[PDB]
C-alpha cells in the first residue's frame, strides 16, 4: 500500500508540476509560494523558504506533513477552530496551511474547496491523498473520499479511471 | 540523634551478610543519605544547609553508581536484532541503543543527569489564549508564530513577550528534566499547540506493521520519517534571532546543539553535562543512521557537527568550565563512576591517606563503596586498600564511642583477628 | 567433510549471491569450514579476502593471526591480533598472547615490553605473568637470581617461583642454601599443600644427602634437613593418593617405607625422633587409603580381604601416640607436628568407625586374626611386590605389639577435627568430607568451633546485615553455607550410588564432593579474609562473594529447596539452643526464626499439593529425594513455633513464649519452659522481699522441678525422645540436682 | 464517582512523570499553570477514594464505605462515619426488640457523639479544617445538641 500511495503520489507530482511551478513563477507573497510547496508534495523547500523568509515555527510544522500523526491533526483543526472564533485576523495561507496538517482539507470549516476554482482537480486530489488520512484509509476509500467532494469533468479520462479505481465495490 | 549516621550504613551491612541482590547495599546506602539529607536541611542551622547538599550528592552518587553498576554487572547478553533496509529509523536507533554499550551508558548518565534536575512551580495565573494582547491591541494581521518574524517584533505587544518567556523557560526546564510528557501537556493547554507540534517531531519513525520486533509497543505507526530535515529544520529555527532566548535554548537541545550563551551562563556542572552529553548522543545516532542509508539525500539541508566527542572529554571541557564544582570530592567519584577509572580513584583517595581526613562524608563514603564493589565483583579492589579504608574507618567508629557495630566491618579481612 | 564438501559449498552461495561485495563477505564463513578441512594456505586466502570488506571485524582478524600461529609466522601473527585487539579492548587474552609472542621472538625491542607490562595488569600476577618475565630476561645467573627474590617479595605463596629458587641455588650447586630455603619453606602452610613443591623438595634433600657437601660440612645438622624429608614425604603422599593413579601412589610408597627403615635405626630423643613416631602413624593410614584405593575397583573378595587390611592399618595409625610437642625446637615446628598429629586421628578415626560399622565388633576380629605377623607377610604382599628386599623395607621389620583395638571415642574424635582443620588449608574438600563423616554419626560435629579456628575474630553475624557486600561475611554466613555444601553434597553422592559405601571412601580417594561455584566461593572468601587476596583480584574475589552472600540469607533469588531451609532452621536452633551465652542464643535462633519465616509461605504452598516455582540455575542443587510431604509439614510448622517461641523468651515476651510453649506438650517444651520458670525463681529467691511474692517465686522453682522430672521420666521410657532432647541427658539431670537442693 | 473514574488513568500515568496526550480542538483550553503535579497527586487518590466511599453509603454498601472512611483519618471522613452511624442508631433506638440488641443499638450513638466531637476540637483549633467541613460548622453543632439529648 505505502509503495503504490507513493508512486501515484510521485506521478500527480509529475503532472501538475508545471502547472504549480508557474503560480510559483507569479506569486508575490513568500507564505503562498511556501503553500505552493506543498502542493507539489515538496515538505522539505517548504520548511526551507520557512526558514528564509524567516517563518520558523511554521517550517517546523510544515516538517509534519505526510506523517499522518493524530494528534497533530486534531490540533492544527483546533487552533483553527479557534481562529475561526473571534480570531481577528490570521494570514491567509497560514490558515491553509494549518488545514493541510488538519488532514482534511476540504472535508472542513476552513474549507481549501473554493481553490476549486484555482487549480487542475487533480492538483487538490493530490492534496487529499498526500495529507488527507492515509494511514487510516486504503488508497481506495481514500481516492473515493476526494471525489465525493468534487465533480470531475464527464470527458476527461484520467479522472474517469480514478473514479473506476475508488469504485472498487 | 543524627550522629546515629553510620548505624544505617552499617545497618545495611548487618542485613546483607546475615540473610545467606548486593545491589540492594546501595539502594539502601541511597535512601540513607537521602534520608539525612532530609533531617539536616528542614530546620537547621545554615551550618547545616551545607553539609545537608553534600548528603543530597552522597544520594545522587549512590543513585549513579546503582545505575550503572546495575546494567554493567547485570549484564546477562540477550538476543540480537536483524533489521533488513526497509526498516525504519526507529528501528536502527533501537539497533544502536542495544548493540553499542559504551553509548546507552551515555544514555543512563543523562536519565539519572535528569532525574535530579531542579524545576520551576507551574506559572500560576496563566492566559486563556496566546497573544492575547496583541490581538487586542489590533495589528496581528496573522495569529501564527511565524507573523512577528516575518516583519519586525515591534508587532507583539510587551506583555506577551514577557508571557511567552515565562513559558519558554518553563517548557525549557521541563525538558531538561526529562519531563516531555508534561511538556506536551503544558503546550496543549496553555494554547500553544504549534509549539507542542514542534514537540512532536522529537520521535523517529516506527510502523509496528513494518517494523515487526516493535508490533509489541506499539499498534499505530508513529514519529516522523524525514528527521534529518525535522533536526536541521529545529536547528536552523533555534539560530534565528527575534525568538526568546529559551525558546531558542529548546530548539538548541531538541537539535542536538548547545544553547545559546544567555541561557548557557546560568547552567551548572549537571545541567551543561547533561547539554554535552545530549550532543554526543545526537551526534551518534546521526552518524550511526548515515553508515547504514537511512538518511536521504534531501534532507542533509544544513550542516550539523558530525564528529561526535569522547565522554572523557566532554568531563574534562565541563569540569574546566566548572572548575569548583567539578573539584567537589563525591563529584570526582560521580565523574570516576562515569568513566570506570573508579577503584583507580578508591586506591588513589587511599593513598591520600599516606585533605581527605578534613571532610567527613569521604573516608566513609570510599569504604562502603570499596566494600560493595568487592562484593558485586569479587577482586574488584585490592585487597590491601580494602584493609586499609576499613582500618581507619574502624579507627573513626571508635572515635565516635560506635564499638558495637565494628564486627560487622571485620568480614572481609583475616586481619580482624588483631580486634 | 571431506575437500570435495567445502569446495562444492563454493558453487552454493556463489549460486545465491553472486556480486563481488557479498562474494567477499562470505570468506569469513568460507574460510570456517577449510580451517576444518585441514587447508591452511587455501582458508588463509579466504580471511583474507572477507577481510578486504571487512576490514573492521576484530573476530575475522584474529582468526587469521591464529592461523598465522599455526603457520608459525611470528611477525604476521602478531599483526593480525594487534588489529583485534585495538579494534575491541575487550579481547584481554590476546594482550597475554601478543606480550607471549613478543617476549618469545625477541626482546631486543622495547615493544616487547610495553605489551608485557599490560599483559600484567590485565593478569595480575598470574602464572604465565611470571614465566614471561623470564623469557625476557633469558635473552647472567645473579641477574636471574635478583627476579626471583623480587619476585617471591611479593609472591611467596607461588609454587613455580619457590620452585625456580630451589632451582637456581641446585645449578650453582650451593645445595646447603636450597635445603635451608627448602626447610624455611615447609613452614609455608600453602607450599606444603603443593604436589609439585613437595616433589621438588623430596629431590633437593636426597641430593643433599649424597651431596659432598653434607659430609665435608658437619654431622650436626644432618639430623635436622632429615626430618623434612619425612615430613615432605608425609604431604607428598597425602597428595599423590588424591591426584595421581593407582601405580604412581603405590611408588611413591616404597620411598616412604626406604626413609623410615634409613632412619630408625639413628633413634634418640630430638625433634627426628618425634618426627619419625608422627610420620610412621601417617605410612599406615596412607597406606590403608592406598589400600582401599586398589579394591574399590577390585572385586568383592579382594574388597572386603583388603578393608580387612586397611582396618589395621589405620588402627596402627590410630593407636600411634600424640607425638612428643614440647620436645621441638620452635612454636611453629611443635604447632605443625600436633596440626598432622590432629589430622591422622580424624581421618584414620573416621575411617575405622565406616569400617567397624559394617559388622559387630568388626574391629576385634581384624585384629585377632591380622595382628598376627602372618598379617604383616600379607600386607607386605598386597601392597608391594615380593621381589624387593623385605629386610631393608620399614614395613617388614615394625614390631606390631599390642594393638589397642579399642574403637575410638567420639568426644576424642571431635578435638582432633577441630584441631585439624587447619590440616590441609580448610579446602572445602576437608570440610566437607568431615561433614559428611560425621552425617552417619549420632553426634554432631562443632562446625561453628571449626570456623573460628579458620576465621580468627569474624564475628558470629554482622551488624550491618541490611547489605550484602561481602565485608559483612559472618560466621554464620560461613555456617549456612557448609551445610548446605554438605547437604548437596550427600544428596548427589546418594544419587550416584543409586544408579551403581559413599562413606566408606577416604579423604584422598575420593574426588570433588562440592559443585566448582562452592569450591571458588570458599576460596575466595578464605583468600579474602586471611589477606592473601591479589590487589587487582580484590574487586574480582570480592564480587564473587558477594554474588553468593544473598542466598546464604535466603534473600531476593535465592536458589533454596525448602528442605534445606528447614535443614538450616532446625539445624541452628538445636545448635543455638544448646548455646550457654545469650548473645550465641539470640544469633543463632535469630537466624533460625529468619529461614523459618521464609519457608512457612513455601509450606503452605505445599500443604495444599501445589507446584514450588523451581530455581534458575541454584547455588544448592535442588533434588526430589527430599522434596517436602504433607506428611512432615504439620510437625514443621510446629518445630517453627517452637524455634519462634524460644526467641521471644530471649527476647524478652515470656508470656507470649510460655503460652506458646506450654500449648506443645514436646520435651524441648519442657526444658524451654523450665529453664525459664527456673529464672524468675532464682533471682526473686532470696532477697528481702513482700512473703507474699516470695510465696509465688517458690512457685515457680516447683514448676521447673516437676518439668524436669517429666523430662527424665520420659527419656529413660524411650531412646527417639532421649534424642530430642534440646542439651544432653546428664546436663538435664546436673540441673535438677541443684534445682531440689535449693 | 464517574468523573474520578476517568481520571485516576490518568493521573497513575502522571504519577509516574509521563506525558498526557494533547487533545485535538478542546473545548476548554488546556493549560499549564494548573498542569497536574505529583505533590498533589495522592492527595486526589486520597479525596477520590472518599467520593467512592460516600456512593457506596449511599447504594447501600456500608461496610465497605466504613472500610474505607476509618482508612483515612479526613475531617470529612468524620461526618459521613458519624452521619451514618447515627442512622444506625435511631432507627433501632426505640421500638421493642431484643435488650442486647438495644445495648448495641446505644453503642451506635455513642460513637456518632465521639466523632462529631472530634470534628469540633479539630475545628476550633485550626482554620484549615474549618474549610474542609463537608457542612457548615453551626450545622455540626447543630446535630450534636439532638446526638447527646437523644
Amino acid at each position: 500500500k505505502k509503495e503504490r500511495h507513493c508512486r501515484l503520489t510521485s506521478w500527480i507530482v509529475s503532472q501538475i508540476g508545471p502547472e504549480i511551478e508557474e503560480k510559483i513563477r507569479n506569486s508575490s507573497n513568500e507564505i503562498e509560494q511556501i503553500f505552493l510547496y506543498l502542493l507539489l508534495n515538496d515538505v522539505v523547500r517548504a520548511s526551507k523558504l520557512a526558514i528564509e523568509s524567516k517563518n520558523g515555527h511554521l517550517s517546523v510544522l510544515i516538517s509534519y506533513l505526510g506523517s499522518n500523526d493524530p494528534r497533530i491533526r486534531d490540533l492544527a483543526e483546533l487552533q483553527l477552530q479557534k481562529w475561526s472564533t473571534g480570531g481577528c485576523s490570521i494570514d491567509k495561507n497560514i490558515s491553509k496551511i494549518y488545514k493541510l496538517l488538519s488532514g482534511s482539507p476540504f472535508e472542513g470549516l476552513f474549507s481549501l474547496k473554493e481553490l476549486e476554482s484555482e487549480f487542475s482537480w487533480l492538483c487538490l486530489l493530490n492534496l487529499t491523498l498526500c495529507y488527507g488520512q492515509i494511514d487510516e484509509y486504503s488508497l481506495e476509500s481514500l481516492v473515493q473520499s476526494h471525489l465525493d467532494k468534487f465533480s470531475l469533468p464527464y470527458d476527461d479520462p484520467i479522472g474517469v479511471i480514478f473514479q473506476l479505481y475508488a469504485a472498487n465495490e | 540523634y543524627q550522629t546515629e549516621r553510620f548505624t544505617k550504613f552499617s545497618d545495611t551491612l548487618k542485613e546483607f551478610k546475615i540473610e545467606q541482590d548486593p545491589f540492594n547495599i546501595i539502594r539502601e546506602f541511597r535512601s540513607a543519605a537521602g534520608q539525612l539529607a532530609l533531617d539536616l536541611a528542614n530546620s537547621g542551622d545554615e551550618s547545616n544547609v551545607i553539609s545537608s547538599k553534600d548528603w543530597e550528592l552522597e544520594a545522587r552518587f549512590w543513585h549513579l553508581v546503582e545505575l550503572l553498576l546495575v546494567f554493567r554487572n547485570a549484564d546477562l547478553d540477550l538476543d540480537e536484532m536483524e533489521l533488513h533496509p526497509y526498516n525504519s529509523r526507529g528501528l536502527f536507533e533501537k539497533k544502536l541503543m542495544q548493540d553499542n554499550k559504551q553509548l546507552y551508558q551515555i544514555w543512563i548518565v543523562m536519565v539519572w543527569l535528569k532525574e535530579n534536575t531542579y524545576v520551576m512551580e507551574r506559572p500560576k495565573n496563566v492566559p486563556t489564549s496566546k497573544w492575547l494582547n496583541s490581538i487586542t491591541s489590533g495589528g496581528l494581521k496573522s495569529c501564527d508564530l511565524d507573523f512577528p518574524l516575518r516583519e519586525n517584533t515591534n508587532v507583539l505587544d510587551v506583555k506577551d513577550k514577557e508571557e511567552d518567556h515565562i513559558f519558554f523557560k518553563y517548557i525549557y526546564e521541563l525538558i531538561l528534566a526529562g519531563a516531555i510528557d508534561e511538556a506536551l501537556e503544558e503546550a496543549k493547554l496553555s494554547d500553544n499547540i504549534s509549539i507542542c507540534m514542534i514537540l512532536c517531531g522529537i520521535q523517529e519513525y516506527l510502523n509496528p506493521v513494518i517494523d515487526t520486533q516493535i508490533a509489541n509497543e506499539f499498534n499505530t505507526q508513529q514519529g516522523i520519517k524525514k528527521h534529518s530535515l525535522w533536526r536541521r529544520t529545529v536547528y536552523s529555527l533555534s539560530q534565528q534571532a527575534g525568538l526568546d532566548p529559551y525558546e531558542r535554548a529548546i530548539y538548541s537541545y531538541l537539535s542536538g546543539a548547545i544553547p545559546n550563551q544567555e541561557v548557557l551562563q546560568y547552567s551548572d556542572w549537571e545541567s551543561d553535562l547533561h547539554i554535552h552529553l545530549n550532543q554526543i548522543l545526537q551526534t551518534e545516532i546521526e552518524n550511526y543512521l548515515l553508515e547504514n542509508n537511512q538518511v536521504g539525500t534531501d534532507e542533509l539541508i544544513l550542516p550539523l557537527p558530525s564528529h561526535a566527542l569522547t565522554v572523557q572529554e566532554v568531563l574534562n571541557r565541563v569540569a574546566s568550565r566548572h572548575p569548583s564544582e567539578s573539584e567537589h570530592p563525591i563529584r570526582v567519584l560521580m565523574a570516576s563512576v562515569i568513566l570506570d577509572s573508579l577503584p583507580s580513584v578508591i586506591h588513589s583517595s587511599v593513598e591520600m591517606l599516606l585533605d581527605i581526613i578534613d571532610k567527613p562524608y569521604l573516608l566513609r563514603i570510599v569504604t562502603h563503596l570499596a566494600i560493595c564493589l568487592d562484593i558485586i565483583n569479587p577482586g574488584s579492589v585490592e585487597e590491601v586498600d580494602k584493609s586499609k579504608l576499613i582500618t581507619t574507618y574502624i579507627s573513626l567508629l571508635k572515635l565516635q564511642g560506635l564499638y558495637e557495630n565494628i564486627p560487622i566491618y571485620a568480614t572481609f579481612l583475616n586481619e580482624s583477628d588483631c580486634l | 567433510r571431506s575437500k570435495a564438501d567445502v569446495e562444492r559449498y563454493i558453487a552454493s552461495v556463489q549460486g545465491s549471491t553472486p556480486s563481488p561485495r557479498q562474494k567477499s563477505m562470505k570468506g569469513f564463513y568460507f574460510a570456517k569450514l577449510y580451517y576444518e578441512a585441514k587447508e591452511y594456505d587455501l582458508a588463509k586466502k579466504y580471511i583474507c579476502t572477507y577481510i578486504n570488506v571487512q576490514e573492521r571485524d576484530p573476530k575475522a582478524h584474529r582468526f587469521l593471526g591464529l592461523l598465522y600461529e599455526l603457520e608459525e609466522n611470528t611477525d604476521k601473527a602478531v599483526e593480525c591480533y594487534r588489529r583485534s585487539v585495538e579494534l575491541n579492548p575487550t579481547q584481554k587474552d590476546l594482550v597475554l598472547k601478543i606480550a607471549e609472542l613478543l617476549c618469545k621472538n625477541d626482546v631486543t625491542d622495547g615493544r616487547a615490553k610495553y605489551w608485557l607490562e599490560r599483559a600484567a595488569k590485565l593478569f595480575p600476577g598470574s602464572p604465565a605473568i611470571y614465566k614471561l618475565k623470564e623469557q625476557l630476561l633469558d635473552c647472567g645467573w645473579n641477574k636471574l637470581f635478583d627476579l626471583i627474590q623480587s619476585e617471591l617479595y611479593v609472591r611467596p605463596d607461588d609454587v613455580h617461583v619457590n620452585i625456580r629458587l630451589v632451582e637456581v641455588y641446585r645449578s650453582t650447586k650451593r645445595l646447603k642454601d636450597a635445603v635451608a630455603h627448602c626447610h624455611e619453606a615447609e613452614r609455608n602452610i600453602a607450599l606444603r599443600s603443593s604436589l609439585e613443591w613437595n616433589s621438588c623438595v623430596v629431590q633437593t634433600l636426597k641430593e643433599y644427602l649424597e651431596s659432598l657437601q653434607c659430609l665435608e660440612s658437619d654431622k650436626s645438622d644432618w639430623r635436622a634437613t632429615n626430618t623434612d624429608l619425612l615430613l615432605a614425604y608425609a604431604n607428598l603422599m597425602l597428595l599423590t593418593l588424591s591426584t595421581r593413579d593407582v601405580q604412581e601412589s603405590r611408588e611413591l610408597l616404597q620411598s616412604f617405607d626406604s626413609a623410615l627403615q634409613s632412619v630408625k635405626s639413628l633413634g634418640g630423643n630430638d625433634e627426628l625422633s618425634a618426627t619419625f613416631l608422627e610420620m610412621k602413624g601417617h605410612f599406615y593410614m596412607h597406606a590403608g587409603s592406598l589400600l582401599l584405593k586398589m579394591g574399590q575397583h577390585s572385586s568383592n573378595v579382594q574388597w572386603r580381604a583388603l578393608s580387612e587390611l586397611a582396618a589395621l592399618c589405620y588402627l596402627i595409625a590410630f593407636q600411634v601416640p600424640r607425638p612428643k610437642i614440647k620436645l621441638i625446637k620452635g612454636e611453629a615446628g611443635q604447632n605443625l607436628l600436633e596440626m598432622m598429629a590432629c589430622d591422622r586421628l580424624s581421618q584414620s578415626g573416621h575411617m575405622l568407625l565406616n569400617l567397624s560399622r559394617g559388622k559387630q565388633d568388626f574391629l576385634k576380629e581384624i585384629v585377632e586374626t591380622f595382628a598376627n605377623k602372618s598379617g604383616q607377610s600379607a600386607l607386605y604382599d598386597a601392597l608391594f611386590s615380593s621381589q624387593s628386599p623385605k629386610d631393608t623395607s620399614f614395613l617388614g621389620s615394625d614390631d606390631i605389639g599390642n594393638i589397642d583395638v579399642r574403637e575410638p571415642e567420639l568426644e576424642d574424635l571431635t578435638r582432633y577435627d577441630v584441631g585439624a582443620i587447619r590440616a590441609h588449608n580448610g579446602s572445602l574438600q576437608h570440610l566437607t568430607w568431615l561433614g559428611l563423616q560425621w552425617n552417619s554419626l549420632p553426634a554432631l560435629p562443632g562446625i561453628r568451633k571449626w570456623l573460628k579456628q579458620l576465621f580468627h575474630h569474624l564475628p558470629h553475624e554482622t551488624s550491618r546485615l541490611e547489605t550484602n557486600a561481602p565485608e559483612s561475611i559472618c560466621i554464620l554466613d560461613l555456617e549456612v553455607f557448609l551445610l548446605g555444601v554438605v547437604y548437596t553434597s550427600h544428596l548427589q553422592l546418594k544419587e550416584k550410588c543409586n544408579s551403581h559405601q559413599p562413606l566408606c571412601l577416604p579423604l584422598p580417594v575420593c574426588k570433588q564432593l562440592c559443585t566448582e561455584r562452592q569450591k571458588s566461593w570458599w576460596d575466595a572468601v578464605c583468600t579474602l579474609i586471611h589477606r592473601k587476596a591479589v590487589p587487582g583480584n580484590v574487586a574480582k574475589l570480592r564480587l564473587l562473594v558477594q554474588h553468593e552472600i544473598n542466598t546464604l540469607r535466603a534473600q531476593e533469588k535465592h536458589g533454596l529447596q525448602p528442605a534445606l531451609l528447614v535443614h538450616w532452621a532446625e539445624c541452628l536452633q538445636k545448635t543455638g539452643s544448646g548455646l550457654n551465652s545469650f548473645y550465641d542464643q539470640r544469633e543463632y535462633m535469630g537466624r533460625s526464626v529468619h529461614y523459618w519465616k521464609k519457608v512457612l509461605p513455601l509450606l503452605k504452598i505445599i500443604k495444599k499439593k501445589n507446584s514450588i516455582p523451581e530455581p534458575i540455575d541454584p547455588l544448592f542443587k535442588h533434588f526430589h529425594s527430599v522434596d517436602i510431604q504433607a506428611s512432615e509439614i504439620v510437625e514443621y510448622e510446629e518445630d517453627a513455633h517452637i524455634t519462634f517461641a524460644i526467641l521471644d523468651a530471649v527476647n524478652g515476651n515470656i508470656e507470649d513464649a510460655v503460652t506458646a510453649f506450654e500449648s506443645i506438650k514436646s520435651v524441648v517444651s519442657y526444658w524451654n519452659l523450665a529453664l525459664i520458670f527456673h529464672r524468675k525463681a532464682e533471682d526473686i529467691e532470696n532477697d528481702a522481699l513482700s512473703p507474699e511474692e516470695q510465696e509465688e517465686c517458690k512457685n515457680y522453682l516447683r514448676k521447673t522441678r516437676d518439668y524436669l522430672i517429666k523430662i527424665i521420666d520420659d527419656s529413660d521410657s524411650n531412646l527417639s525422645v532421649v534424642k530430642k532432647l534440646p542439651v544432653p541427658l546428664e546436663s538435664v539431670k546436673e540441673m535438677l540436682n541443684s534445682v531440689m537442693q535449693e
